[PDB]
C-alpha cells in the first residue's frame, strides 16, 4: 500500500534527530546506518537524521525524540514520508540562535558550552 | 564617664557608640572631633556637659530592632532558618541564574511564650527583608 509512509513513536536515546527503524526493513528503504534521510511533516515543513538500527521496535515505527517531532508538528501516532538522502552536502556556518524572548541567567559567551 | 574610663575607646566622629545603665539602654552620637577623623580618648579630655535631644536621622534604622544576640538558646533553629532562607531573600538574582525550587512556606510549632514572632522580626531585621504582620 505505497509503502513510503510510516508511523512515529517515541524513542530510548537521549540524543536528539535519530530515527530507530524497524531491522527486518535494510534494503527495501536501502539507506545503512551512515545515511541521513528526509522526514516530511505538516504545514509543508520536513527534517532530516541519521538512523540507528534496534529490534525491539515494530516494522511501521519510526522511533524519535520530541525535539525531532515539534518541527514536523507530528503528533504520536501521526504518520510521516521517509525517503533517503544520500545526496547530503556539508555547510559552511550555518547560522544559529537563541530563541524566546529571555533566558534565565544568560549573558556572557554561551556558546563555547551550549554549542 | 565610667565607660571611657579606662578604655581608650577608638573614636571617630558620627559613631553610634551605645552606653548601658540604670537599667536603659542610651547610645551618644559624637558629632564633632576637634582632630580628624577619628581620635582615642584620654583621661586628661575636660568633659562637657549639654544633654540634649538632638533626633534621630531618618535613614539609620533605630537599634530598638532585635537581632540575633537578643535569642538564646535556640541555636540550631536559627541556623537552620539562616541556612534555609539567607540566599533567597539576600541573593534573589542567583534563583533565577539557576533552575531550583526554593521554600515559599514555614511552620512553626511550639507552646506559647517562645519567641517565635521575636525569631521572625530578628530575621526579617537581619535581612533587611520587607515585613508584614497579620
Ligand atoms: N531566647 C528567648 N527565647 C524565648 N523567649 C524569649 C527569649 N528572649 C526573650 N524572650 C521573651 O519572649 C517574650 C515574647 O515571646 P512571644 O513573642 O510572646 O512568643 P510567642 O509569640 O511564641 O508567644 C518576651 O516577653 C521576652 O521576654
Amino acid at each position: 500500500n505505497r509503502p513510503n509512509r510510516l508511523i512515529v513513536d517515541e524513542a530510548i536515546n537521549e540524543d536528539n534527530s535519530v530515527v530507530s527503524l524497524s531491522q527486518p526493513k535494510m534494503d527495501e528503504l536501502q539507506l545503512f546506518r551512515g545515511d541521513t534521510v528526509l522526514l516530511k511533516g505538516k504545514k509543508r515543513r520536513e527534517a532530516v537524521c541519521i538512523v540507528l538500527s534496534d529490534d525491539t521496535c515494530s516494522d511501521e515505527k519510526i522511533r524519535m525524540n520530541r525535539v525531532v517531532r515539534n518541527n514536523l508538528r507530528v503528533r504520536l501516532g501521526d504518520v510521516i514520508s521517509i525517503q533517503p538522502c544520500p545526496d547530503v552536502k556539508y555547510g559552511k556556518r550555518i547560522h544559529v540562535l537563541p530563541i524566546d524572548d529571555t533566558v534565565e541567567g544568560i549573558t556572557g559567551n554561551l556558546f563555547e558550552v551550549y554549542l | 564617664k565610667p565607660y571611657f574610663l579606662e578604655a581608650y575607646r577608638p573614636i571617630r566622629k558620627g559613631d553610634i557608640f551605645l552606653v548601658r545603665g540604670g537599667m536603659r539602654a542610651v547610645e551618644f552620637k559624637v558629632v564633632e572631633t576637634d582632630p580628624s577623623p577619628y581620635c582615642i580618648v584620654a583621661p586628661d579630655t575636660v568633659i562637657h556637659c549639654e544633654g540634649e535631644p538632638i533626633k534621630r536621622e531618618d535613614e539609620e534604622e533605630s537599634l530598638n530592632e532585635v537581632g540575633y544576640d537578643d535569642i538564646g538558646g535556640c541555636r540550631k533553629q536559627l541556623a537552620q532558618i539562616k541556612e534555609m532562607v539567607e540566599l533567597p531573600l539576600r541573593h534573589p538574582a542567583l534563583f533565577k541564574a539557576i533552575g531550583v525550587k526554593p521554600p515559599r512556606g514555614i511552620l512553626l510549632y511550639g507552646p506559647p511564650g517562645t519567641g517565635k514572632t521575636l525569631i521572625a522580626r530578628a530575621v526579617a531585621n537581619e535581612t533587611g527583608a520587607f515585613f508584614f504582620l497579620i
